[PDB]
């Protein structure tokens, strides 16, 4: 299996856009399970978005290949030409040119099947009604949020990026969120259903207090692009791979971040009854395991929705249902 | 799309309210039949004028002045001659006083077929019943002998003003007043 | 003009501004005061616009049925089954159908049937509308909304639309019927 020339990243040789191009039915063929979804919003003419930084993370070389979850990316086809240049490298990518808003596509790429759904728009940020902006990505949303099927809907996993941080409040239902609360407070922020350029503005202010901690985000949140890969890209020739030696190939082996169940394996007689403070000792001394957080069950008595709980007390109660972020070598 | 953003924002604040919306396209409606708390059964509806404007000239293909029939009936107007108006603008204009009206049916018309249930409605009580509710429940427009009006049933009338179609609810015949004069109806209590 | 005409062809018009119907035809001699639902192209059928239907929020609002009733008529039979399969985005699906579904082919239609001739034309004879309501009803099911007559009854092709006539109301046998039947 071939790589990045730095090791960072899975890569295969180029192709054309064609090669990767499906249709509804070729699509449906396709046994999508356990994928990412991109709902891509763009007019052909619209700018460049850089969908090379979602795929990118996806595609690390610390999964192995059996593992790197497909992606389906659903869009203007015109938009995804102009894009094309910059995925040309991934494995397990594909295309189904249309509207994300039409219902037989999204039940072509098996929506319902998905690890995740993202809502992603490459429309005009400051056009005319700051109420408009958001209205594809809340339609969309709403939409598959709405749908139907048979052998559901508000159950599958959706992540949106929004323009105007206010549109959250129409972005899911059983909220009951005062329009008056910030951003970092919604419902579908706690849950990680929204998302907001607005969240990284303090990235200048830790950039100049400690540059340490704003390389350390990025090498998680980029999958590890290192200053290297950054300069191998800036010589314009595309991003360089093919096989590897054993030597730079070491760096397969990173930190990553991973979600793990407390319903079952070792860990789950924690989440029976246990605390956080007794899983965080056992699963760093046993695993290397180093646990962050929690994502737990808004209705612990019934929908879906979970939120994120960074950093529990040592005391702080655990439940079976409960998952756990850590990071892992493995 | 601003349109549909309002629904959402209405139905996001309470999912229950009665939602009625101006559409001037027909493809937006699937917009907001995939709103999650968008129910028809509920109340909730489009006035799409491309679907309707498109419909009322399709029929006059059909019927050829039917879009000035069916338009006409809509919208609230009267009738109000001058001497001035030809003898078939008076004709006219007496069609254009009619509006579409919905009232029950009283206990008197139990058991009849639509067709007598007409029958009766025009002759005697001067008005045209068109259609009726039938028990969930359903229209029916023009319903054959096979259908029988029963108890609370609602019918559609075409009438001069709401003050005719009480008429129908009024009526009550041989169990009290039900001969001569339309005016003569009144209420009765048998 | 043509050959083995020209004003004598049916038309309508969809009109974006109202009051545009004055210059629509000739041998109106209409005041240009009059409102829209007066005009002489309007009352025969030959213009439509948009103006008209603005009613329709308030009859929605006030008896929801009856805004079903005026649909499943104009459009012909789209029920929300439909909207919702068109809602779907793969396109109108269709085929061969099963005699169960088969059976709504019999809906109730807006037709029209002239005094001309068959059967009814007794009445076009100097009948009166009341009996021919009561005929129709009665022996054919054909129920009976309004008339179709000629405004020239001595001589352009235009007719006019008589709405529910009274039940004493004379018959022309050049009067044509608006009916609702299952035939």
């Amino acid at each position: 299996r071939k790589f990045d020339s730095t090791g960072m990243f899975h890569w295969c040789p180029d192709r054309p856009l064609n090669d990767c191009l499906q249709d509804r039915s070729q699509a449906s063929a396709s046994g999508l399970r356990n994928h990412v979804v991109v709902c891509l919003f763009a007019d052909a003419a619209s700018p460049l978005i850089g969908l090379r930084n979602l795929v990118m993370p996806l595609r690390a070389s610390n999964f192995h290949y059996h593992e790197l979850k497909p992606t389906i990316i659903v869009g203007n086809l015109d938009y995804l030409h102009r894009e094309w240049k910059t995925l040309q490298n991934f494995p397990k990518l594909s295309i189904l040119p249309g509207s994300p808003l039409n219902r037989a596509n999204l039940r072509a790429v098996n929506i319902n099947l998905c690890d995740m759904c993202v809502i992603v728009s490459a429309k005009d940020r400051n056009m005319e009604d700051p109420n408009l902006v958001d209205k594809e990505a809340i339609l969309c949303s709403l939409n598959i949020k709405a749908m139907t099927f048979d052998d559901a809907g508000a159950n599958v996993p959706l992540i949106t990026e929004l323009a105007n941080d206010s549109n959250v409040q129409f972005l899911d239902q059983d909220d009951d969120d005062d329009p008056d609360t910030e951003l970092y407070m919604t419902q579908p922020f706690a849950c990680g259903t929204a998302f907001a350029v607005s969240v990284l503005d303090s990235l200048m202010s830790t950039s100049y207090f400690n540059d340490n901690a704003l390389t350390l985000i990025r090498t998680l949140i980029t999958g590890g692009a290192t200053p290297e890969l950054e300069q191998i890209l800036a010589e314009g020739a595309g991003m360089r791979g093919g096989y590897c030696s054993p030597a730079v190939l070491a760096n397969r082996d990173r930190c990553r971040v991973a979600q793990i169940s407390l319903f079952d394996g070792p860990l789950a007689q924690f989440g029976q009854g246990g605390h956080y403070g007794e899983l965080f000792v056992y699963a760093l001394r046993h695993f290397g395991i180093l646990c962050i957080g929690l994502y737990r069950f808004r209705d612990t008595n019934p929908s879906s929705k979970r939120y994120v709980i960074t950093n529990p007390p040592e005391d702080f109660p655990l439940l079976p249902t409960d998952q756990v972020y850590v990071l892992t070598y493995k | 799309a601003a349109n549909i953003m309002r629904v959402i924002s209405i139905k996001n604040y309470h999912s229950d309210i009665k939602v009625i919306v101006q559409l001037l396209q027909y493809h937006n409606k699937a917009y907001l039949l995939n709103i999650p708390s968008w129910d028809w059964k509920r109340g909730d509806d489009a006035v799409c004028v491309a679907e309707l404007k498109l419909g009322f000239i399709a029929q006059s293909c059909l019927a050829p002045g039917f879009s000035t029939l069916m338009a006409n009936l809509f919208t609230m107007r009267s009738y109000k001659p001058t001497p001035e108006m030809s003898q078939w603008q008076t004709d006219y204009m007496r069609g254009t006083g009619m509006e579409m009206y919905t009232e029950y049916l009283s206990s008197a018309f139990n058991a009849l077929t639509f067709p007598e249930a007409a029958e009766l409605c025009f002759s005697k009580l001067k008005l045209l019943l068109l259609a009726i509710e039938v028990r969930e429940s359903t229209l029916a427009i023009n319903p054959g002998p096979k259908v029988k009006i029963e108890n609370a049933t609602q019918g559609f009338f075409i009438a001069e003003s709401a003050e005719e179609v009480k008429r129908a609810f009024y009526y009550c015949k041989n169990c009290h007043a039900n001969v001569s004069d339309v005016r003569q109806i009144k209420k009765c209590k048998c």
